[PDB]
């Protein structure tokens, strides 16, 4: 018989070293783990668009509902929440006419009006930063929904314009006014495109509790943590513009328990595999790479890391460990793992209608093993992945660790997600925001930038 | 007397109630209310009585469009009255102005004398306003503790919702495989190769590993394309038992183990598809592999086994289909993937991949658990031979059975069904992430 293994939920702390699973129920029930007071406002779009932040700032003061409470709770206002005062009085806003917009949006290709428009929009956010001696907490980008339609997929201005940041440290938030206003805006029906209807509560939480993180807010911190765990994600992007094939950019977001990540962008060089498709790093660029992590967690913690986990999504080859085996200090433990979404292991239950719960695990050997981060929660009542759960393929590829260990962690790590106030998350953080550090990091080429948090970059 | 009492319209207020008892027990105010007290007696309206009378200090009113409607809100108050008329006390009772609609006239008339803390601009003004009064009011309160608020909190909306220990059993996409071909052989055909011959095109499937022939076909297997090879001699031909190679007791420089395995999955892969042509399945090109369907009409009401295998979506036809594939370790299976693939009539294919893809996700919300195993074991016993396995030729002697029922899993902790409320509300819902 295949038995399967359970790993309970990770649990996550919050204000007063309370731990609860759900993100968005002891968040409510007791607030932020670090208590910022101030979460004023720099508002930039059309005056429409202002409307609609002032109108949707008073509605998150006021109780949100949601029709399923029990998978959806609601949210029981801003302050009431996160004790801070995030109003309308107080906002500097900053003025685009339509007109403006109109004419950085009409510029045939695609490349040509994304470029000039998100200059358009970071120029008078520089402005603000750099003449202003009001300095807000953060600057909520509102987009008019023409920009997200007309303008649609570099490609993804929401990855350029963030990732045209990352000198200046200016912590954004991007929105659509369909997102807030989605009422306003219909199809040829009255039916609005984007029923939220179900789950209006639901969009007042995730776009509050991230407004909030980008305010130099911690919503939540992992509760059961050893003692220096540095989780690297090495994220990797082929350069299609780049004459070489082999040419790649490359990164590695560090991680410790607080959930708020570190990036090393890389160096670009060869290390795609076109006879393969595999991301390789040469000695050089790896010892690099493992040199600044490992410095950066020495400067912020005084002392280096004990462990060190590197999760990708391929297989490293042994130049790249023998490279990294051989700047750490001895008194180090470094693994490898391999995160594959796929490998097909679905496993169908032959009772009823619902699916299979969410901490179970199939080990294949002592260093393989399946994992089952999406399908139904009972907290929820709910399945998180719609039709059946996709397994999740674990592999220790190189170094000595123990898999349920890393099993533990990589559920664990799911629960990170400050963008997005969810239960909880198919993928674990190192890698979950794998493509859209790619594309950031690949938007952001020329220039060389430090180690930044992520509040810059998702 | 320390409780902070409170009534209010229920089902139709249980929210702001739990919200509110919460928050005042974190923050050291004690509360008492119809939930948080699950286990209800039988009488009780009794106790709810005697707490009122003789427990409670304070009594906040939920006030609410159905609150005042509400027949026991109604009863509540008035006892909290006459306690407070018993006690001579101004603001025993305090309105919370929870709802925008309840208009001036509409307050009942019991109520409509005493000030209310508002809520409707913003709940967290309403809680520093009572806050404010309980202090003015001097209202007892212990030390600020959480952990209880915690503890309640888990044990009263968290006591339905936990994992059990209980033991399912799962059907996989895994199919096993029964028995392989004696022995797997290297042909010696060095020039009875033609040059630039593409091996893949072949009755049974062959790998041109190095200069050599592997495959589980005989040397004279092949004779429509190779006639030269009715010249050839079995003593060149090597034999390496596949017994012997999948336990990876043989070890030999001519080839690794690894090598041999890949050559194994491979040949299996090749022997899945060309086995697959003989049966009257359609085929879908994946990305890589190959994926089998049913076309319209083939089975009686496309009900095969009574299961619906076949079936329409708007103004096309969904047909559930399957893709193969091999694996060896830890134990030889065929990996099975379901898909769903939609078609004008039935009997063509959609050439777009895009409607593909956005049929396939939506026909997939529809579908569940269920649905999705009972169509794929359903397919793989259309596909069987007999009532045990189907085979897979790749000799004229030589046939590698693959089972027909799936690998079992096991758990050891699960949980409850509640009724499909999850389909009744997710239904007819995209893009909300």
């Amino acid at each position: 018989m295949k038995e399967l293994i359970y790993i309970e939920e990770p649990k996550i702390l919050f204000a007063h070293g309370q731990k609860c699973t759900d993100a968005r129920d002891g968040l409510a029930l007791f607030g932020p783990l670090n208590n910022l007071y101030g979460i004023k406002s720099g508002v930039i779009g059309t005056k429409q668009g202002l409307k609609i932040f002032r109108d949707y700032l008073d509605h998150i003061q006021k109780p949100i509902y949601n029709s399923n409470s029990i998978t959806r709770p609601m949210f029981p206002g801003f302050e009431a929440v996160f004790d801070c005062k995030w109003e309308s009085t107080g906002i500097t806003f900053k003025e685009v006419t339509n007109e403006d917009i109109g004419k950085f949006l009409y510029n045939s290709s695609t490349h040509k009006r994304t470029y000039d428009l998100v200059s358009l929009f970071i120029d008078k956010i520089i402005s603000a930063n750099k003449n202003e001696d009001e300095n807000v907490d953060v600057w909520f980008v509102i987009v008019p929904d023409e920009i997200y339609k007309y303008c649609r997929p570099d490609a993804q201005f929401h990855d350029q314009f963030k990732a045209r940041l990352l000198k200046h440290t200016i912590p954004t938030q991007i929105f659509r006014e369909s997102t807030l206003a989605w009422r306003d805006f219909k199809n040829a029906f009255g039916l609005p495109i984007r029923d939220f209807s179900k789950i209006e509560g639901h969009l007042a939480w995730t776009i509050s509790t991230a407004a909030f993180y980008k305010a130099g807010g911690k919503p939540w911190k992992l509760s059961d943590v050893r003692n220096g765990v540095c989780y690297l994600g090495l994220v990797y992007k082929k350069v299609e513009k780049s004459k070489n094939p082999r040419n790649a950019c490359c990164a590695a977001q560090m991680f410790l328990d607080n959930g708020d990540g570190t990036v090393f962008k890389g160096e670009v060089g060869p290390w795609y595999n076109p006879k393969n498709g595999q991301y390789h790093l040469e000695p050089k660029e790896a010892k690099a790479l493992l040199s600044q992590s490992l410095q950066s967690y020495k400067e912020q913690i005084g002392e280096y890391p004990k462990e060190v986990f590197i999760h990708a999504k391929t297989r490293f080859n042994h130049q790249e460990w023998d490279a990294f085996l051989e700047v750490t200090p001895k008194e180090t433990n470094l693994v490898g793992v391999t995160i594959s979404k796929t490998k097909p292991l679905k496993l169908y239950k032959t009772e009823g209608d619902y699916t299979i719960l969410r901490g179970n695990a199939y080990v294949v050997n002592e260093r393989s093993a399946f994992l089952w981060t999406v399908g139904y929660v009972p907290k929820i009542q709910t399945a998180l992945s719609m039709e059946v759960p996709n397994p999740l393929f674990i592999e220790i590829n190189k170094g000595e660790a123990d898999i349920k260990q890393v099993l533990k962690d990589i559920l664990s790590l799911t629960k990170l997600n400050y963008n997005a106030c969810i239960f909880a998350d198919g993928e674990p953080v190192t890698l979950r925001f794998a493509d859209k550090i790619g594309e950031i990091l690949t938007a952001s080429t020329d220039i060389k930038t430090p180690p930044l948090a992520f509040k810059y970059y998702i | 007397r320390n409780k902070i009492f409170i009534s209010h319209a229920t089902p139709d207020d249980n929210d702001f109630t739990r919200w509110l008892a919460l928050k005042l027990i974190g923050l050291g105010y004690e509360v008492w209310c119809d939930i948080l007290f699950l286990d209800k007696g039988v009488d009780f309206w009794s106790n709810i009585e005697k707490v009122i009378r003789e427990d409670t200090c304070k009594f906040l009113l939920v006030s609410s469009s159905y609150s005042n409607q509400r027949e026991g809100v109604l009863k509540e108050l008035a006892v909290a009255a006459k306690v407070k008329k018993q006690l001579k006390d101004d603001k025993f009772i305090i309105p919370l102005a929870i709802d925008e609609q309840l208009s001036y006239d509409d307050i009942n008339i019991d109520i409509v004398r005493l000030n209310a803390i508002d809520f409707k601009m913003s709940w967290a003004r309403g809680l520093k306003d009572i806050l404010e009064a309980f202090e003015k009011q001097k209202v007892p309160k212990e030390v600020a503790d959480a952990s209880k608020s915690n503890l309640l909190y888990q044990q009263i909306f968290l006591h339905d919702k936990s994992v059990i220990e209980k033991e399912e059993i799962y059907d996989s996409n895994w199919l096993s495989i029964l028995s392989f071909p004696e022995e797997l052989r290297f042909h010696e055909y060095n020039w009875m190769l033609p040059k630039r011959f593409d091996v893949r095109e072949l009755t049974f499937p062959a790998v041109r590993y190095k200069n050599y022939l592997c495959t589980f076909a005989w040397a004279y297997d092949f004779t429509y394309h190779l006639p030269k090879t009715e010249t050839y001699h079995k003593s060149k031909t090597i034999r390496i038992p596949t017994e012997e190679i999948l336990s990876g007791s043989y070890d030999s420089n001519f080839i690794r183990n690894a090598e041999c395995k890949r050559l194994i999955v491979q040949l299996l892969n090749k022997a899945f598809e060309l086995r697959m042509k003989d049966k009257e399945v359609q085929e879908y090109e994946m990305s890589n592999k190959t994926a089998y369907w049913l076309e319209k009409g083939k089975l009686e009401k496309d009900k095969f086994e009574k299961t619906m295998l076949v079936g329409k979506q708007k103004d096309k036809n969904w047909h559930f289909a399957i893709s193969g594939a091999s694996k060896l370790y830890p134990f030889p299976v065929l990996m099975i993937s379901s898909h769903i693939f939609f078609t004008a009539d039935g009997k063509k294919l959609i050439d777009s991949s895009s409607v593909q893809h956005s049929s396939r996700r939506r026909q997939g919300k529809n579908w569940w658990n269920n649905t999705w195993r009972t169509k794929l074991l359903a397919f793989i016993k259309y596909l069987s031979d007999d009532d045990t396995s189907f085979y897979l030729e790749m000799g004229s002697e030589e046939k590698v059975f693959v089972s027909n029922e799936p690998v079992k899993f096991k758990g050891n902790v699960s949980y409850n069904i509640p009724e499909k409320n999850t389909l009744e509300e997710e239904a007819e819902l995209s893009g909300f992430n």
